[PDB]
């Protein structure tokens, strides 16, 4: 019963926008990824040896309290130099890497504050007092921010229940969104209006993660079951399954082979788009994961965090136990890369947030 | 079989008075050495008592003579670093770590005697190394969590602490640092989480106890008191804490009933006989004042929180009881 | 490869239309003391009138005077060295009382059980395998436990293997050799300290 | 459909569990009722975990219940109906609030412990 739905014209043209900004990058992905992989074989081990025990030599420090509540979200700003933070009260901060320096600390939020994302170009490209980062509360509400207002500015009112997540296209144009109304939006910057309301899962959405070149996006609901649609034309080409408990997180890889997603069921599932198959399923940790993180631009590592007071570094592929960090008292709420891949980032339960790196 | 008989017999004779007696018995001892090691340290805490402690450093190359475990070298560095350069307490530890990593002693007292010198760094250094290869030594961690936050660099002080929680883990005394650690700071909720926590994973802590009965507000703090005694009763720690409730409260009477029960039950807390000391002064006739004197003189306390932290430091090591309860009593 | 599935399709067939695709669905009160002490005076009372108007009506004389569906719950541990028979057939006869699915496979210092079934079951046999059993360096740790949409073998069954290639591959048969994998690694690393 | 407040809110099959096991912390006398009852426990550190009912009229009355919880390291959950919670509680009339508290030795330690490893997963 695929019925469909005419819906505006401001649509199509953004369609069309995304799929003539996204080709030429996928074209270029493939190009890079050809040319990488035909180097000579003893090199990329032995580099590959040196990341794995990089990464096995990882430290935990700069443990900061970031809030009298728990923190539910930790971002990286682009260049790695800045920390977004939420927290369960109304408050989010942004902290100076690696001394965590309060700078700023943001207002307007009244109920628990979800994710808070960094624009894509936030500290490279845009001026400070212009949109630079995006936020989320338990209530349905949105609110944009700036570098130097510690108040919001034009906000978002197309919800009104719980909104669950929020993500930059990679393009940086548009925003996304999940609602509780088993549904997820798609927020046009430039236009200044919702542009896409997709239904398509039977329970509220949680999670959302975008590819790369900006051409698909993958979705994370409560019903166990995940979706991939195709921004240029909707039309979900790729039905997931095989968990059974909620899906609570999702993340694309570097490569377009690749999605991990992380569920209730204590398991960490990687699939292959180029396949439409599951082809790892990774028994992570003792209890529900929160989220899964593969590495940046790189994409050499996978890193999960579960409500147990630990979080794991696996190799990709091979999946195996690279690392497993611990310290938090409580559940770790949250997790993040910074993206030149030095540098970890773990919020927690316990109003804390710790920095690993390799020392 | 064993010189737990020698033993009982010098104990004797040094409570008789007789020092000639003790002392050539003592001498006789380690001459034909029908003992372990006990004999050097007997030998050399003789001579520190003996007429000077150039007898003490006698005592110390005989028994460097005698050859006894690494400690000896400990000894040696102590000695050298009492009245020397560091030079030469220097080389005897890392003589003493070449020859052995584990006692961490050597390494806290190379780490202390480092920052005792020019820079920290090294120190923590040492700390570091000491810490990766015991693994397992609450006090190594408390001295690097300590040089930690004072250089600075709170942050890093609590990532220190959390990893030594983790590694233990439930150990009283590592979550009284880290609750002391957050109340330094301006940081009073988190400290009482903190020891919710502690006392949720630890409750028949004498310490911790202690700690959240005066981390609570005035009014809140004789349900406190006696739920720690509920849980924890004959503990030194709690009924110190009571009374020094008391004393808080003007209740001087009760005070000083809990401070002679504190007394009676543990003699060898030093914290314990410094209160009394104090509260004796503050009220009370002068003869109670040398009643309480007398009473810690012939028992010798140790293990105390503050009272190790004097009859720790260079500087005063050398000195005995009664100077040593006034210093304490004078720092509060 | 040079384009990928999606892209081959593009390259048109984009216009303003929302897809709504393929809806596919997920995989008493208490009584009070004086409640019950009514009802039950009022059943009893209903039966003493209704055998007294049985015994007016002739039926009777007059008395004498007196004179694991919807999710199934696994859990994976490893032990040292699992030789022992006696242990073996505790491990064995606990796991089919408690209508534990799963397997065992023995190995070179990596012995591997798999267990299956509902949670208070594996409540019980997580609380025998590491309180009651008492092994003494020979230890017992949980490697995992979580749930999946259905079970994966049939029952108990001590396969033995010296080989890890035929562990794997026996693992694999059913379409659980991450359970292996997970367990040989952590192995390995258990082994390098 | 209750109220967006009252986050932690627990399903028809945990509601059961958890009243039944409130019930049986009644009979085992080691139960709590009452707002302030459950602030008096989790002073005193006796708390196991606290159930309060989503339907309280103002609702501002025990949202300072979740706070305590979270200070004090203790699960919290909440049920639909007041007097559900009252009628498993052991009385008749509605209860807004209850804390099961700690007792040495008990039989329905597993059975506590399983309910507080329910209730911290709800938190997402």
């Amino acid at each position: 019963q695929t019925w469909y739905h005419e819906g505006p014209n401001s649509l199509k043209v953004a369609r069309l926008w995304i799929a003539n900004y996204s080709l030429p990058r996928a074209m270029k992905r493939l190009e890079e990824a050809r040319l990488h992989k035909e180097i000579p074989e003893t090199t990329r081990t032995s580099q590959m040896q040196e990341l794995h025990k990089s990464l096995r030599s990882l430290n935990n420090f700069c443990s900061q309290i970031g809030d009298d509540r728990p923190i539910s979200y930790c971002h990286f700003s682009p260049n790695s130099k800045m920390l977004a933070t939420a927290c369960w009260s109304g408050l989010c901060k942004l902290w100076s890497v690696p001394d965590c320096n309060l700078l700023h600390t943001l207002r307007g939020h009244n109920t628990n504050v979800g994710a808070i994302v960094f624009h894509p170009k936030s500290t490279v490209s845009l001026d400070p007092k212009d949109v630079n980062l995006a936020s989320c509360a338990a209530d349905g509400s949105v609110k944009l921010w700036s570098l130097d207002s510690d108040e919001p500015v034009a906000d978002i009112e197309g919800h009104t229940v719980r909104v669950a997540r929020v993500m930059w296209h990679p393009s940086g144009r548009f925003l996304g969104t999940t609602c509780y109304d088993r549904s997820w939006r798609l927020w046009d910057l430039e236009a200044q209006e919702e542009i896409l309301h997709q239904e398509g899962h039977s329970m509220g959405v949680y999670d959302i993660a975008f590819h790369q070149d900006g051409s698909l996006a993958g979705t994370g609901g409560l019903d166990a079951f995940g979706r991939v649609w195709d921004l240029r034309t909707g039309r979900c080409i790729m039905f997931l399954e095989g968990h059974l408990k909620e899906i609570y997180g999702i993340n694309f890889s570097p490569n377009g082979y690749h999605i991990a997603t992380g569920s209730g069921d204590n398991t960490c599932k990687v699939w292959d788009l180029r396949q439409r198959r599951c082809v790892y399923t990774i028994p992570a940790h003792q209890n529900l994961v929160t989220g899964v993180k593969f590495e940046p631009i790189h994409g050499n590592f996978l890193l999960t965090g579960a409500y147990d007071n630990t979080a794991k570094i696996w190799t990709h592929p091979g999946w195996s136990p690279l690392k497993t960090l611990a310290g938090h008292e409580g559940k770790v709420m949250g997790l993040d890369i910074s993206s030149d891949g030095q540098l970890i980032a773990t919020c927690s339960y316990d109003r804390t947030f710790k920095l690993w790196m390799a020392e | 079989k064993a010189e737990v008989l020698w033993l009982m017999g010098a104990k004797s004779k040094w409570l008789a008075g007789d020092v000639p007696a003790a002392r050539s018995i003592l001498a006789l001892a380690f001459q034909a050495n029908p003992n372990s090691e006990e004999i050097w340290l007997a030998a050399v805490k003789l001579e520190s008592e003996n007429d000077e402690y150039e007898r003490a450093r006698r005592l110390l190359a005989k028994a460097r003579s005698s050859a006894p475990t690494a400690r000896v070298f400990m000894k040696s560095v102590k000695l050298e670093w009492v009245q020397d350069n560091i030079r030469a307490a220097q080389d005897l530890c890392e003589e003493a770590l070449r020859h052995y990593e584990d006692f961490p002693k050597l390494w806290m007292m190379k780490g202390q005697i480092e920052e005792q010198k020019e820079m920290m760094e090294k120190a923590r250094e040492a700390y570091n190394q000491g810490l990766k290869k015991c693994p397992h030594s609450t006090p190594l961690w408390l001295l690097l969590s300590r040089l930690e936050e004072k250089i600075g660099q709170l942050t890093r002080a609590r990532a220190i602490l959390e990893k030594s929680r983790l590694k233990n883990p439930k150990n009283p005394g590592l979550w009284l640092e880290s609750v002391r650690l957050e109340y330094r700071a301006g940081l009073k909720n988190i400290a009482n989480t903190l020891m919710a926590k502690a006392l949720q994973e630890c409750p028949n802590s004498g310490i911790l106890w202690s700690e959240a009965i005066f981390l609570e507000a005035r009014p809140q703090r004789r349900t406190k008191s006696v739920d720690a005694l509920k849980k924890c009763e004959h503990d030194p720690h709690v009924l110190l804490a009571v009374a020094k409730l008391f004393w808080s409260q003007r209740k001087i009477t009760k005070a000083r009933e809990w401070f002679h029960r504190t007394v009676k039950i543990d003699s060898d807390l030093g914290d314990a006989w410094a209160f009394f000391y104090k509260f004796e002064l503050q009220h009370g006739t002068e003869e109670q004042q040398e009643e309480v004197r007398k009473r810690c003189e012939s028992a010798e306390p140790r293990h105390g929180e503050l009272w190790c932290a004097v009859s720790k430091d260079i500087a005063n090591w050398q000195k005995k009881i009664g100077d040593i309860l006034r210093l304490v009593a004078g720092r509060i | 490869p040079e384009i990928e599935w999606w892209d081959s399709y593009i390259i048109f067939g984009i216009t303003n239309l929302v897809e709504h695709p393929a809806q596919l669905n997920p995989p008493g009160v208490y009584l009070t003391k004086k409640e019950q002490k009514k009802l039950r005076r009022q059943t009893r009372r209903e039966a003493q009138k209704e055998l007294q108007e049985k015994v007016r009506l002739g039926l009777m004389p007059p008395p004498e005077p007196k004179v694991i569906s919807q999710g199934v719950h696994i859990s994976v541990y490893r032990v040292r060295n699992l030789s022992n028979p006696a242990k073996k057939f505790k491990i064995e006869a606990n796991a089919g009382q408690l209508y534990l699915t799963g397997v065992v496979v023995l190995h070179k210092d990596v012995n591997v059980v798999v267990v299956e079934g509902g949670p208070k079951a594996q409540k019980k046999f997580k609380r025998l395998m590491l309180h009651r059993i008492k092994w003494d360096t020979n230890k017992c740790v949980l490697v995992w436990e979580g749930t999946a949409k259905d079970r994966s073998f049939g029952e108990m069954k001590f396969k033995q293997c010296p080989t890890e290639n035929m562990a794997r591959e026996h693992f694999k048969k059913h379409g659980a050799e991450h359970y292996w994998d997970l367990a040989l690694s952590e192995s390995v690393l258990e082994s390098t300290d | 459909d209750v109220n967006p407040k009252a986050y932690p809110l627990a399903d028809a099959h945990l509601t059961k569990k958890l009243l039944d096991l409130v019930q049986q912390s009644c009979n085992y006398k080691q139960l709590r009722k009452g707002a302030n009852e459950a602030t008096k426990t989790l002073n005193r550190g006796i708390s196991e975990f606290i159930v309060m009912a989503a339907d309280a009229e103002p609702l501002e009355i025990i949202l300072h219940l979740p706070l305590l919880c979270e200070d004090k390291n203790v699960p919290y959950v909440f049920v639909r109906s007041k007097q559900a919670l009252g009628r498993a509680c052991g009385v008749s009339r509605p209860v807004i609030a209850c804390s099961v508290t700690i007792k040495e030795g008990s039989q329905l330690k597993q059975q506590i412990q399983s309910i507080q490893q329910s209730i911290e997963r709800l938190l997402v």
